[PDB]
């Protein structure tokens, strides 16, 4: 009934927004484009019952190295993150470079 | 690997069934092989009847959303057919009961 | 890839392929599949045999 | 009775659930589009059972 | 990998190839959306029968 | 939802005005250029805010 | 959680998806008069038997 | 059937932007404590404040 | 109506000069033959030569 | 269409003095091998050290 249309409408709607997310991070400089990945569900009969959003996978194919002339400014050219701490003392990893 | 070298760290294994429309698809978008449905008949990926592996490709979606867009409008007016036949058999049955 | 270091897609199934062995590495041809792992390992210096 | 209809209605259904699933479908990367496949039934008499 | 002083790194998003796929994304919404009418039709075509 | 592209839209309106003063102001002589920082945001889910 | 000095927290609701919910509510709770009316009619055959 | 509860989705939203001194966000779980004129106690989430 | 057939159509086109040497185009009727892998003999125009 | 690669064409440029030492040129075909300080192996073409 609904669940073959209003699951996989859910799904079309979450790429809209992630689509969106692109268009509004397109100027960022540590991002990364992230793009759904959908499957299929099945009951124990032959008929399927629409479509659940699998993962949001990032492709962490690197960009461009663009250049400021700053000295605090550094860039990683291939596999690797710098590590971040909080005042807490949580741990984070990124690629933006933009120190101070 | 860093001393000019490489392994070989596997090959990708293929399976073509003689048998088809027999694998009964499990959920996520997997199938398993049933009764009739053939053994797995196992093989590489060069030669035979198996086909090429590009890389850094995706299998497309298999769905043109001209073709369904008017299987759906030509279903429902059958099911609306229907309707009026079951409409028709609670029609009778009703006229018959009351009488 | 996963922590275990296998090819696995995105529900947890590991992908099965032909094994290797010997040395040099070499694939099996009739061998029954196992699933496929990228250990992180080092090579081992093997010495020379022929020239 | 309802045999000759109901069944068929039900059957009216499936094809149409076939679609929608497709509809959905239309994102995922390995899917196969799919349909159904029906056929009558017959009884003792040559009067057809849905 | 190595580390460039002075730059920085670009966010590797395509605009080209993002407007492109949000027409695909919108028209599937749609279409999918189309099915509520045929399932809704045979609902109230369930009930009013 | 509509959260994203007005935080979008009214980040890269800004990017227009810092730009808009750099011009302005390229003929000053004390003057120390300017550039806008953005940062993305997330909230519990897997899926972008903007 | 962290603080931001001049900032606003949204409604965290969305229409899209709330729409089709209140479509299958006014669907689902008419499936549900259609029992109670084939429950009463029922009850008024046996009255006038 | 029944109704087991009513529960509240609290997945914080976006956080806005709008230049003013005493509006405050929440990044993740926390509250605001806040008094009742009589001395009564409750919790919000709302960062308008003058 | 039905679909009769897909029809392709043989007329040769232009013949552009790229300098290359591992490379060739044919002016009239011909085809090059191939083979692939295993087995099989297909049939090509296209010139450039890996 | 299926983007097949781009290929590269590898025929030499023109010769171009310099006047420098640490600068070399090949005429024909021929790489120049370096090392990397991960000990990867790559080649190159342009002439000019340090």
């Amino acid at each position: 009934s609904f669940s073959q249309a209003v699951s996989g409408l859910n799904a079309a709607a979450t790429n809209l927004d992630v689509i969106g997310n692109n268009i509004a991070n397109s100027a960022t400089y540590g991002f990364k484009s992230g793009t759904a990945s959908f499957a299929d569900m099945f009951a124990g009969s032959k008929v399927g019952l629409g479509v659940k959003v699998a993962g949001i996978t990032q492709d962490f194919t690197d960009g461009t190295t663009t250049n400021t002339g700053r000295g605090l400014d550094v860039a990683i050219s291939q596999n690797g993150f710098f590590r971040l701490v909080d005042s807490n003392g949580s741990v984070f990893y990124s690629r933006n470079g933009q120190f101070k | 690997y860093s001393n000019e070298q490489e392994q070989v760290l596997g090959q990708i294994v293929l399976a073509n069934f003689a048998n088809n429309e027999g694998l009964a698809s499990q959920g996520d978008n997997v199938w398993a092989a049933t009764q009739a449905s053939g053994v797995a008949l196992l093989g590489t990926a060069g030669s035979g009847n198996f086909g090429k592996l590009t890389n850094g490709a995706l299998e497309a979606s298999n769905v043109d959303l001209s073709k369904e867009l008017v299987n759906m409008i030509v279903a429902q007016r059958n099911y609306q057919s229907n309707a009026q036949t079951i409409k028709t058999q609670d029609q009778i049955l009703n006229t018959l009961v009351n009488l | 890839l996963d922590e275990n270091r296998n090819l696995v897609n995105m529900q947890g199934m590991q992908l099965t392929g032909y094994p290797a062995t010997g040395t040099p590495p070499t694939i099996q041809q009739g061998a029954n599949p196992a699933p496929i792992t990228i250990p992180n390992t080092l090579m081992a210096a093997k010495s020379t045999t022929t020239a």
